């Protein structure tokens, strides 16, 4: 069945295909609605994997080298192997002299499509994490980040090097294991400054980025007194808050004394950049800082050239190696819009929040560190993707987080979609769940190699090897071998991605619109001129909600967000596996009443029922609802009595409910507990329910049987 | 959110103490030194005196007079609330020896505590009259 | 006395044994007895020329020479309500001043009458006392008064920690921390630099003093709005914490560029806003950033006279940091040739001063040790006066027209002073603009008005009256030698940057011979007159000081240094070091002041700088004002080398013997009470090195010998054998 053929690749190849059977033919792969494309995670987690300490078999063959997998053909008796990719046929190992047909290589099990390989040949290089401190906030927002930032250093491995970097309206350099004196390099933070430069004024392990394991009772005591930034700040003005600069010094830092490692820039800021290059906006409070109604006006002057000072450094960091995340926690805007493309381009994270004294963010932060059953944080670094297609693939491009490599060769397609015109991506940062999309293109099997080389947090360079092949469309049965594969929760992701990409790069729903119309057209079934006879498979009748979603969803409709907000959202969207983009997408909806257990429900607000408590799941928060009659008994303090103790089990089965997956997420949800009144309910109301689900399907099903 | 301080005695205009910080000065602190003449036995208890762009905030307590200026946009409820802190700080020390002296600025050591007791304004964490016409 | 007239050719001994008296003015008793304190305020000419075609005639210059802020033993200070000055020309009341009316005063400057205020009005303090401090009131001051600030900047670079200055600069700053002039309100920081600037934040709040290194050396700025310059009081524990471990700071440091101007304009920004007092430290020649100097080959003894700074950029700071009320006191420790000559220009234009120890270093070269460690003990416990401002005040008729010393002179002769400190001497020139002939009496009044290091706007004034001449003899009378001497080795020095050093040294040669020749033509021999019979002397001690000697091995800075000596110091200091002062002891006699209770003291008879005044006998103590040098003989007596070197024979004497031994001997009894009655005439401790034997590699007691021959300059007797040929020509 095809829907556990979904589940057991995607558990073992960490990939999720929107088709699983591809066309055979020139006219069918040109007419394809759904590009044939993939959701790959390269690091996926998995239950029972053995590392495997051995350099990868790689073709014979000077433009090929593929890695030996469970698609080659062996004969056991010559000691050879013929390649899947370009059937050039290898000399076994000396190594593998010995392998037998009772016991064969792991690399060849099916089980073992997905292989890891730990190449152990250099000396290691530990991990770097510089911290860049904004000190341009309220003591009790600065002492809650020097007290989650103390519980970093906790976490990091003694190897570590670390170092520290303030600023408000200059910028330190602190040079740590000073004896008696602390001292640290000040820089104006109105000037921009080159890597050659900062190198020059500053004169393994350096003065400034020294191993934790003997400098951190002297960052203790620095990060423990760090006060606020000495410079008053007149009334009626904003702080000046030289972001732009500290985060170019930093990148500056990293690039002329680690570059091709590991590392990870972490910038706190607590509100926006008011000075020098990235100056997000003026400093003065009677001005606001710009929303998206100021952008469409062109009312905001600082956001363009903002970014481009922000994504010189994303593409400085990248093309060094160097990961970026931004802890952004203030009242007001911050500035992520401008900034976003340094996180976005590397694998860096993005954090959102009013303030560092919260419990959101602190348990935000120290997710950033979670170890697995080794105690081995559960980030890599310096990753390269290339992958490898069979004769007829070629690659449209990239959508999530990396950089193009820009290798060309014959599996580019000159048709791009993203980050294109290369086999090979560099993600500087990835985690277990770092999803990208690669989009393909069709010019027996197919088969597609991912190789993903990256440095583990441990300091081992490994390599996760992943061949997969998908059946091609036997001619006679094309359209309808392949109407069976379609994967409508892959798809509906893939293109969701192809749409926010546009709209952040600019009509994206004209085209959002035309594509599921089109798909109706080909793989619905329907009598010309009559909507009511439209129907879709098991196959895609999903998929038109997930595009009523998707066209109302912030990603899309940016307006009643602030700009920042909408690049939260698109940043965790563009990383993201398909079970969790699925819930940002449509929001999952549970019931709980005393008339049976908890249940999913529809979106709609047909099922906010007085008698009911719900549970909505949107991946940025946890919400749980308390109806009419719900309020009332709650109100009425009657949970305390004895009498009633079925009442204590409905109140706080969701609240428990919640606590589960509201731990496992990364971006902690906001959580919230509401009622019918209460103004918190707002979230509810507008994730539920053109116009509406039944006048957009009748909609669609008009335009579907009319004029193609 | 910036600074010029100065306490003088009402009588003869003879200065007492005074607080400046420039890293203008000439112009501003001359003014001052004309309206300390113009005060007298007459002149009102609490005033609040705009120089364009600028306000002066004095009080008159024990013949002594203490005069803050700072540039219109400054708050002037808290301005009148720190020169509370300064008459009273400066009363208990010297209070007692204000109408004995004849030296300029005799207690100039009382600058110590000026700038500090400042520190705890310009950082967040009566009449109506234009100067023009009092001089 | 004497109106006598001297042959310096048969002579030749005219030097008393009794120390030079200035010349008392030729004025009736009533008005010499309150005339100031010459080495106060003095001139050339005490018998003013009544035209400027009698000045020319005697081809002297007429000039003062001043010491305003001089330590006093008694100052009078007047506390007035108001102050009396002439309504017309501001001249402060004065002791030489003619009441008329018993209401009405005549000022002896404009001869313009004004009314004494209702506040025997003849007798009162101001009127009898030519030397007086006052009260100023709030009217002369443009601002509050300033705190007493203290910025102390180091060099710290390779070389700069080589010579280990830091360790006494910071342990003399420690031993007088306390003691530095000021009150509560005292500010000091600190700075060090190599090829960045570092500053040094101080706060209570934190466990350690903080490092700020600012690296962008073509754009400096202060990292920090506060706890950089520190109030002492306050946090003095944090600043002698500091103190302590700046010397340990750049032992193992490898930067051998200096960026002594970014971090002179950082300093300059820092106490830009209040002024104060900056103390430069620096080893070596500044290579990095602005104020960068190039290079220079030293000169030799084979080279002529053949002296101006390279570039105009520290003259030009010094000129801000006088508008700030900043003064820039420097101090060269160099090994090497460092350009003086545009360094000096910071503490020139500032009204600082310079020091200098030549090669430096704390293990290598004891006497510049020892003279930094007392050097420093005056310059940081001597008394201060901020934001000051001098004028120079004469009668109508008489003009000056050129300043000497280190200040900067503004509109209308204002001097600025944004420190002034006591050991300070400057000098003037004047010219008679227009005839006195209605007047006897001329006056010139000096006020200084100043800053204490109280905050107490203070004026202190001197009062000078001098009668009016007409006739050539009696300028010759009244001649001040040792004043024009002063005055004459100020106006080489201004030569020699205009000019050359030659031009310096043969103007300062042909002032003997104009000024004598027009004495020969107003009278066989060299004849002179008697307050003009060491004229020759002390001009040719001129030309064998260190500024304008030709054939010697002199390097640059060295001369430069000397130069600035020549700026800055008091007369009674020049005189010292350019004709030293010769005693024998080696068997000191009861013939001196055996008065001040229990003590001796004797008065060893004067002797000439000529080695054949020495003997290879004795031992004799020479005063060369800075250090007294004690030439031993080779063939001393027994006596002295046991009862006052406490050593059996002349092979076991020290080498580098630092002091005297305080033996318990009449004769070491003797020989520190002499020496005891000399030092406490002054104000930076002379050190004495007894170490110069016969070949001991420090026989430069030699070159003082001034009289004497080498084959670079002429004896004395070939010097009044030059002389003679060009008065009779
Ligand atoms: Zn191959
Ligand atoms: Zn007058």
């Amino acid at each position: 069945t095809y829907l556990e053929f979904i589940q057991q690749n995607e558990e073992r190849d960490g990939v999720r295909f929107s088709w699983n059977v591809w066309p055979s033919s020139r006219l069918e792969a040109t007419r394809m609605v759904v590009p044939v494309a993939a959701l790959f995670t390269p690091l996926k987690e998995r239950p029972d994997l053995p590392p495997i300490q051995y350099e990868p078999v790689l073709c014979s063959r000077t433009t090929c080298r593929a890695v030996l997998n469970p698609l080659c053909q062996v004969d056991y008796r010559a000691k050879l192997w013929a390649c899947n990719f370009c059937y050039q046929r290898n000399q076994f190992p000396p190594s593998y002299a010995g392998i037998s047909e009772l016991n064969q290589p792991a690399e060849l099990l099916p089980q073992f499509s997905s292989i890891e390989y730990v190449v152990l040949r250099g000396p290691q290089m530990p991990l770097i994490f510089l911290y860049v401190v904004d000190t341009c906030m309220e003591d009790e927002d600065l002492q809650a980040l020097k007290e989650s930032m103390q519980m970093s250093l906790s976490l990091l491995p003694p190897t570590a090097l670390v170092g520290l970097i303030t600023f408000g309206r200059m910028v330190q350099v602190h040079e740590l294991g000073c004896e008696g004196i602390s001292k640290s390099y000040v820089f104006r933070g109105t000037k921009d400054l080159s890597a050659k430069q900062l190198q020059e004024m500053l004169g393994p392990s350096n003065r400034f980025l020294q191993p934790v394991q003997k400098i951190d009772m002297n960052l203790t005591d620095l990060l423990g007194e760090l006060q606020r930034d000495p410079w008053p700040v007149p009334q009626g003005k904003r702080p000046l808050r030289s972001s732009g600069v500290a985060l170019s010094i930093a990148v500056g830092l990293l690039e002329c004394t680690f570059p091709n490692t590991g590392a990870r820039i972490m910038m706190f800021i607590g509100g926006p950049a008011t000075q020098g290059p990235g100056m997000v906006v003026g400093d003065e409070l009677k001005t606001p800082i710009r929303s998206w109604h100021d952008i469409d006006k062109d009312n905001a002057k600082y956001v363009k050239k903002g970014t481009k000072h922000f994504e010189a450094l994303a593409n400085r960091a990248a093309t060094t190696g160097h990961v970026i995340d931004i802890y952004a926690c203030a009242l007001d805007q911050t500035g992520l819009l401008e900034m976003k493309c340094c996180p976005n381009l590397t694998g860096g994270y993005m954090v959102m929040g009013d303030s560092f004294n919260t419990s959101l963010f602190k348990q935000t932060f120290q997710r950033v560190f979670t170890k697995d059953m080794h105690g081995q944080f559960k980030m890599g670094f310096g990753g390269t993707l290339e992958i490898k297609t069979s004769r007829e693939i070629k690659i449209s491009g990239a959508i999530g987080p990396c950089v193009s490599l820009n290798s060309k060769g014959p599996c580019v397609s000159e048709n791009e979609i993203g980050t294109g015109g290369t086999c090979q991506w560099k993600i500087c940062g990835l985690s277990p769940t770092t999803t990208l999309a690669i989009y393909f293109e069709v010019v027996g099997r197919g088969a597609i190699q991912f190789v993903t080389q990256y440095q583990h947090s441990s300091g081992q360079r490994r390599i996760r090897v992943t061949t997969i092949a998908r059946n091609w469309a036997d001619a006679q049965t094309q359209i309808q071998n392949i109407a069976a594969s379609f994967d409508q929760e892959a798809a509906a992701i893939l293109m969701a991605r192809l749409a926010i990409y546009r709209a952040e790069t600019e009509d994206v729903l004209r085209w959002l619109d035309r594509q599921l119309i089109r798909l109706c057209q080909k793989f619905g079934e329907y009598h010309k001129d009559d909507p009511s006879s439209f129907r879709f498979s098991e196959t895609f009748s999903l998929y038109p909600q997930f595009m009523f979603h998707l066209r109302r969803s912030s990603f899309l409709q940016v307006f009643n967000n602030s700009p920042d907000e909408s690049s939260y959202y698109r940043h965790h969207f563009m990383r993201q596996d398909l079970t969790q983009s699925l819930i940002m997408i449509q929001p999952i909806l549970y019931a709980y009443s005393f008339s049976g257990p908890p249940e999913p429900v529809l979106l709609d607000s047909s099922s906010i029922l007085a008698d009911r408590i719900l549970l909505m799941d949107t991946f940025f928060q946890i919400l749980i609802y308390h109806g009419e009659t719900i309020a009332q008994w709650r109100k009425s303090g009657y949970q305390d009595m004895p009498e009633y103790e079925n009442f204590r089990h409905l109140l706080q089965a969701p609240v428990d409910d919640a606590q589960e997956i509201l731990h496992s997420r990364f971006p902690m949800p906001r959580y919230i507990d509401t009622e019918h009144g209460g103004s918190q309910a707002r979230f509810l109301l507008s994730k539920v329910n053109d116009v509406s689900l039944q006048v957009f399907m009748d909609h669609l099903k008009k335009l579907a049987v009319s004029s193609a | 959110m910036v600074l010029l301080t100065m306490i003088a005695r009402v009588a003869d205009g003879l200065p007492l103490a005074a607080s400046m910080q420039e890293d203008d000065l000439q112009q501003y602190q001359s003014q001052a030194k004309q309206l300390f003449r113009k005060l007298n036995e007459q002149s009102p208890t609490r005033c609040t005196l705009e120089a364009g762009a600028m306000t002066f905030h004095y009080i008159i307590e024990q013949g002594v007079c203490y005069l803050v200026l700072c540039e219109a946009a400054f708050p002037k409820k808290l301005a009148f609330a720190y020169l509370e802190d300064l008459h009273s700080e400066f009363d208990e020390q010297h209070g007692k020896k204000v109408p004995t002296v004849s030296r300029p600025y005799s207690f100039i050591e009382f600058d110590t505590f000026i700038q500090k007791t400042k520190k705890l304004y310009i950082d967040s964490r009566i009449m109506v009259a234009n100067i023009e016409e009092v001089l | 006395e004497g109106l006598r007239v001297v042959n310096l050719l048969q002579e030749r001994n005219m030097l008393p044994s009794t120390p030079l008296k200035p010349p008392v003015p030729n004025l009736h008793e009533d008005i010499q007895k309150l005339n100031c304190n010459p080495e106060l305020f003095r001139c050339t000419l005490t018998s003013i020329p009544q035209t400027q075609a009698l000045l020319n005639k005697a081809k002297l210059p007429l000039g003062l020479l001043l010491h305003p802020f001089k330590d006093l033993v008694q100052l009078p200070v007047v506390t007035s309500s108001t102050i009396v000055r002439c309504r017309s020309c501001r001249t402060y009341i004065n002791p030489f001043v003619s009441f008329l009316d018993q209401r009405r005063w005549k000022c002896n400057l404009c001869y313009r009458v004004n009314d004494v205020p209702e506040e025997e009005p003849h007798r009162r303090p101001e009127v009898q006392n030519a030397t007086i401090e006052f009260m100023a009131p709030s009217e002369y001051m443009l601002r509050p008064p300033q705190p007493p600030v203290y910025l102390f900047v180091f060099d710290v670079s390779h070389n700069a920690v080589e010579t280990g200055y830091l360790n006494s600069v910071c342990q003399s700053l420690l031993d007088n921390l306390d003691l530095l002039p000021g009150n509560t309100r005292t500010k000091i920081g600190f700075i060090t630099f190599d090829s960045t600037i570092h500053f040094y934040g101080l706060q209570e709040s934190l466990s350690q003093p903080q490092m700020l290194i600012v690296s962008d050396i073509e754009d400096v700025f202060i990292p920090m709005p506060e706890n950089l310059l520190v109030n002492l009081n306050e946090s003095k524990e944090l600043v002698q914490d500091l103190l302590k471990t700046l010397p340990q700071m750049f032992t193992k440091t490898l930067e051998t560029q200096s960026a002594l101007g970014p971090a002179l304009q950082a300093a300059f920004k820092l106490m830009s806003p209040t002024g104060g007092r900056m103390s430069v430290f620096q080893t070596q020649l500044p290579t990095l950033g602005v104020g960068a100097l190039k290079p220079r080959e030293e000169p030799n003894h084979r080279s002529s006279a053949k002296m101006t700074p390279s570039t105009d950029f520290y003259k030009k700071l010094a000129l801000d940091c006088s508008g700030q009320q900043v003064a820039v006191d420097l101090f060269l420790l160099s090994g090497q040739y460092s350009d003086l000559a545009s360094l000096g220009c910071i503490s020139r234009y500032s009204a600082g001063s310079v020091y200098y120890y030549p090669s430096y270093h704390h293990q290598h070269n004891p006497v510049q040790v020892q003279k930094l460690q007392k050097e420093l003990q005056r310059y940081l416990t001597r008394k201060i006066g901020f934001e000051a401002v001098m004028r120079i005040r004469c009668t109508k008729g008489l003009s000056i027209h050129t300043f000497h010393g280190n200040f900067f002179v503004r509109s209308t002769d204002l001097l600025s002073l944004p420190n002034v400190n006591p050991d300070a001497g400057y000098a003037v020139q004047m010219s008679v603009e227009e005839s006195l002939t209605d007047t006897q009496l001329v006056s010139f009044q000096s006020a200084l008005l100043y800053t204490s290091s109280k905050g107490e706007r203070r004026i202190r004034v001197h009062t000078l009256c001098l009668p009016v001449v007409s006739t050539l003899n009696d300028v010759f009378l009244g001649a001040d030698v040792q004043a024009i001497s002063g005055l004459l080795a100020n106006m080489a020095v201004d030569r020699s940057m205009t000019a050359s050093l030659s031009d310096a040294r043969d103007a300062l040669v042909n002032a003997v011979i104009d000024s004598l020749s027009a004495y020969r033509s107003s009278v066989p021999g060299l004849m002179v007159p008697f307050s003009l019979r060491l004229f020759p002397l002390f001009v040719l001690a001129l030309l064998k000081q260190k500024s304008f000697q030709t054939g010697t091995n002199a390097r640059l800075d060295e001369r430069i240094f000397a130069m600035c000596q020549v700026k800055n110091q008091p007369l009674v200091y020049l005189m010292l070091t350019t004709h030293p002062s010769l005693y024998r002891v080696d068997n000191l006699s009861d013939e001196g002041a055996l008065n001040i209770s229990d003590r001796t003291i004797p008065q060893p008879p004067i002797l000439q700088l000529s080695v054949e005044k020495l003997s290879r006998d004795g031992a004799f103590l020479m005063d060369a004002g800075s250090v007294l040098m004690l030439w031993v003989g080779k063939n001393c007596t027994q006596n002295f080398l046991s009862q006052v070197l406490g050593v059996q024979n002349y092979a076991s004497i020290p080498q580098p013997m630092t002091d005297l031994p305080e033996l318990d001997t009449p004769e070491s009894a003797r020989i520190i009470a002499f020496i005891s009655w000399l030092r406490e005439q002054r104000p930076f401790f002379p050190i004495l090195y007894v170490i110069a034997d016969e070949s001991p590699m420090k026989a430069n007691f030699l070159q003082n010998m001034i009289e004497d021959r080498t084959e670079s300059a002429l004896s004395y007797y070939e010097f009044l054998l030059h002389i003679q040929q060009q008065v009779n020509k």
